[PDB]
């Protein structure tokens, strides 16, 4: 460190930052001279681990959308709706498996990180380059049509191996590509995967099932600690200024319906019971199934569900 | 539209804010998981939530506290973690609705106690300005002694001038040393108090338990005292006659009674 | 039957409100949870597991249980004298730098021998390769080709004190049991 | 209204009548001599039953 | 706010429109969303004769 300064010389250090360390970077470097007050350097930020393990796709994986909405309705068959969390928690459950390379990988890396926040990358969304991507390029053209990406966020690309990966932050979408501010310090040619990357951490450590002796299958669920912000559109047709659902359920597993009401004080002694109808009003309950088939259909039942907030919304 | 939202059966949004206060200096904080700007104040998110438990207003202070949930690294409980700030933290609760601009205040009161259960949490109880009406007030006795606080609203007596600016030269646990009091007599600055700069207009407060030379006694010991800080300290009167009108000529508004009678009834025994 | 690995920690104080939750590490060390089932074929091998349930004594004493698994590799052979071990980059370094669990290696070589080491610190030293390092000597000169595998040594100690021994043909006959070990920090420290 | 903002309604406290006092005395003093002095009041209908 | 009377109606229950004063308050605003009053008949007056 102590090293002279020429005359009008400016000196450009190489400040290298590694991928070991503690997670919260908490740092204070002080550049002391004579005759001049301290001239610290903060430098602050996060150190995060991604998940770079592929989880086959033989068993569906499932997307599961949660909200808090806590609601009370009066004697009469009247609600107030109170919809508590504006943006859905959202866990995903998946099974992986490993056995050349990742099984020894993947137990080192639950040992130590452990429950600490990962970078998950959203494998639904899963996109394959069309054209070869240069080392140093800024931008990578790629379909962004209903996908998650979000401006200012993160995308890993990824190769057939676990190591093959590199991370970069996504300034801005332009329909056609990603906006870069770090350009790509190694080249992909077609075939390697792109993924939407967004925080994530393992709600429960997986119980590993060992299969021979280099080889474990894993149940893993993240939950992402982050909004995850998205279009709610209700559907286009309107009746009496309230949306109305013009989709066909799916009939594949038989549905049926029933006619809840507010039927309590049975009162029932040892004589015989007497019921009483509180409001004398039946509120019917319906279930429903589909099918996607299309990225379009997914994007407008995610926008759906977003727009609900839960029973908040009706329709 | 805060009201009508509130009448609203399907735009309930609730998001409960905080507003601790303490002179200078506010800390925001918000129950929702982004940030929220209301009247150009920024309510910071808490990792981990704010929530609390209910208010109850019953009338009876004992009963009607205010709890409030959060995690260890709060900023504002951090304060009470080694000794309770000598001022206290007035707490404003609003209300609002996420996309609204107009809140509603809920809840004023300034913090009663704070405790830590868990390393991942923290519970602070706030108490409303009607629990102070418990303590007694009689407040007047007929003693020999001022019973009067030097400086309060009855004594009338301004210590201002009395005011002395130094750099202590040593702080040891108990004790806290300079040569600058040395040159008083002993037991000059006996019953007061000294007070310096926290942060920003807010001033800590610590009795002495006695003077002696050089050395002062810091009641409860002199952790938190800076030791290159800047100390402004007052002088204490021991509240006799003598000691009022001599050191500070305030025999006029003396409040003590030191001759006027201690026993004599007009409805004794005999007289001689 | 299939077994499974987990690894349990003191993750409470999820501290869950309305906008977002935030999960802080209480200690940040994970202990991993085993399982493990036998076969007998034998009266001695059933005498010899019911003295060590009996000194197991449920979850009071403790014992080492290393895994089977395969997840270090030499890439280059070791000296006798070397305590430089190479083995492929998978990031043990950012991951594993020394710290209780994940610590202890098993050579397991090819005739039988198995020596028991104590890692030291881990340092970087390529995308594919490391020079993991050991506390002392190997024992001998050992190439690549010559290591079955390396199976992560941890102390562990039984996490469910109820044990079921079933018995199916007889004392001199075959039997059947599940046991379950969960690391524990123990041993001085 | 059950419709207007109210959820339910538990306990109705019928009360009682054939109980409750009929006669009361109330005592106060006097601040000309400031001596006790007190007053009654009576409840017929009360009283009656 | 304590002592504020207002009306409660509910046709089920046969109450017919009734002036009540409030009482002990315990609301929740976030959580469970609670709001329950305790209430009781307006019977206070203090008559001038
Ligand atoms: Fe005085």
């Amino acid at each position: 460190p102590p090293l002279g300064f020429a005359a009008l010389e400016e000196r450009t250090w190489t400040v290298s930052i590694g991928t070991d360390g503690p997670p919260v970077v908490n740092a204070r470097i002080v550049w002391r001279l004579q005759g001049e007050p301290n001239l610290v350097l903060v430098i602050t930020g996060n150190r995060i681990i991604a998940w770079t393990f592929a989880p086959d796709w033989g068993d569906s994986i499932v997307e599961r959308l949660s909200a808090s909405t806590n609601i009370l309705q009066s004697e009469s068959a009247v609600t107030q709706r109170r919809a508590m969390r504006l943006a859905p928690r959202r866990e995903f459950d998946a099974n992986m498996y490993a056995v050349d390379r990742e099984r020894q990988l993947l137990d080192m890396t639950l040992f130590g990180w452990g429950a600490r926040i990962w970078a998950l990358p959203i494998w639904p969304d899963i996109q394959l380059l069309h054209q070869p991507l240069a080392a140093g390029s800024l931008g990578i053209p790629c379909d962004t049509a209903g996908l998650d990406f979000r401006d200012g966020g993160l995308a890993m690309l990824r190769g057939e191996d676990a190591f093959t990966y590199e991370v970069v932050e996504v300034k801005t979408v332009t329909a056609s590509g990603l906006d870069l501010v770090r350009p790509v310090q190694a080249a992909w040619g077609t075939g390697s995967r792109l993924y939407p990357v967004r925080t994530a951490q393992l709600t429960e450590q997986p119980t590993l099932t060992r299969l021979t002796d280099t080889a474990q299958s894993a149940r893993v669920s993240f939950l992402v600690m982050e909004p995850s912000a998205w279009p709610e559109l209700m559907p286009a047709t309107t009746y009496r200024g309230r949306p109305v659902l013009e989709q066909r359920p799916d009939e594949s597993e038989d549905l049926t319906s029933s006619y809840q009401r507010l039927l309590s004080t049975l009162d029932n002694g040892s004589a015989i019971p007497r019921v009483t109808d509180v409001a004398g009003m039946a509120l019917p309950v319906i279930g429903h199934r589909w099918i996607g088939m299309g990225r379009a259909e997914r994007s407008a039942f995610r926008s759906l569900v977003y727009a609900l907030r839960g029973q908040q919304k009706p329709l | 539209s805060f009201n009508s939202r509130e009448s609203s059966l399907a735009d309930g949004q609730p998001v409960r804010l905080y507003q601790f206060s303490r002179g200078a200096i506010r800390w925001s904080y918000n129950s929702s998981d982004r940030d929220i700007t209301y009247q150009n104040q920024i309510f910071r998110t808490v990792p981990g939530g704010i929530t609390d438990n209910g208010i109850i207003c019953s009338g009876d202070p004992q009963s009607d506290q205010f709890v409030i949930t959060a995690p260890a690294d709060l900023d504002v409980a951090l304060l009470y973690k080694t000794r309770s700030p000598s001022d206290a933290i007035d707490l404003v609760v609003y209300d609002m609705h996420y996309g609204d601009a107009e809140a509603a205040v809920s809840w004023v009161g300034q913090i009663g106690d704070v405790d830590w259960p868990t390393v991942d949490s923290c519970r602070i109880t706030c108490v409303s300005e009607d629990e102070l009406m418990d303590q007694p007030g009689l407040t007047d006795t007929y003693c020999r002694t001022c019973t009067a606080i030097v400086g309060d609203h009855r004594c009338k007596v301004n210590l201002v001038p009395y005011r002395v600016t130094l750099t202590p030269q040593s702080v040891s646990a108990w004790v806290i040393s300079s040569g600058v009091v040395a040159g008083y007599a002993d037991g000059w600055f006996t019953g007061g108090y000294v007070e310096w700069q926290v942060d920003g207009d807010n001033y800590d407060r610590r009795f002495i338990e006695q003077h002696a030379g050089a050395d002062l006694h810091i009641l409860g010991g002199t952790e938190g005292i800076p030791a290159g800080g800047q100390l402004r300290v007052y002088p204490g009167c021991d509240g006799l006659a003598q000691t009022c009108d001599d050191k500070f000529s305030n025999l006029p508004n003396f409040r003590g009674f030191n001759a006027m009678q201690g026993k004599s009834p007009f409805d004794g025994d005999q007289v001689w | 039957e299939d077994l499974t690995s987990s690894y349990q920690r003191l993750l409470s104080t999820l501290d869950n409100g309305s906008a977002i939750p935030r999960v802080t590490d209480v200690a940040g060390m994970a202990l991993p949870v085993i399982g493990h089932r036998w076969i007998g074929m034998g009266r001695a091998e059933r005498s010899a597991f019911r003295s060590l349930v009996y000194a197991l004594r449920g979850q009071q004493k403790p014992l080492w249980v290393p895994t089977h698994a395969d997840d270090l590799t030499l890439v280059a052979t070791v000296s006798q004298l070397s305590t430089a071990l190479d083995v492929r980059n998978i990031g043990y370094a950012r991951f594993a730098n020394g710290r209780p669990g994940r610590r202890d290696i098993r050579i397991e070589l090819y005739d039988g021998t198995v020596y028991h080491r104590r890692i030291l610190t881990s340092t970087e030293l390529d995308a594919d390769t490391e020079r993991v390092a050991i506390d002392a000597a190997l024992g001998r000169l050992v190439e690549p080709t010559d290591v079955a595998r390396i199976c992560f040594m941890a102390l562990c100690s039984a996490a469910s004190d109820v044990v079921e021994i079933e018995h199916v043909t007889d004392s001199e006959g075959v039997a059947t049991a599940a046991l379950t070990f969960k690391g524990v920090r123990d041993d001085e420290f | 209204d059950e419709d207007s903002g109210l959820l339910e309604i538990t306990q109705e406290k019928t009360g009682s009548t054939s109980l409750a006092p009929s006669q009361l005395i109330v005592k106060y003093i006097d601040q000309i001599d400031g001596a006790q002095r007190q007053i009654i009041v009576n409840n017929n209908a009360v009283a009656a039953s | 706010n304590p002592g504020q009377p207002f009306l409660i109606r509910s046709t089920p229950r046969g109450i017919p429109e009734t002036v009540v004063r409030v009482g002990r308050i315990e609301d929740n605003f976030l959580g469970d969303g609670k709001i329950t009053l305790t209430v009781v008949q307006d019977q206070f007056n203090l008559p001038a004769t």
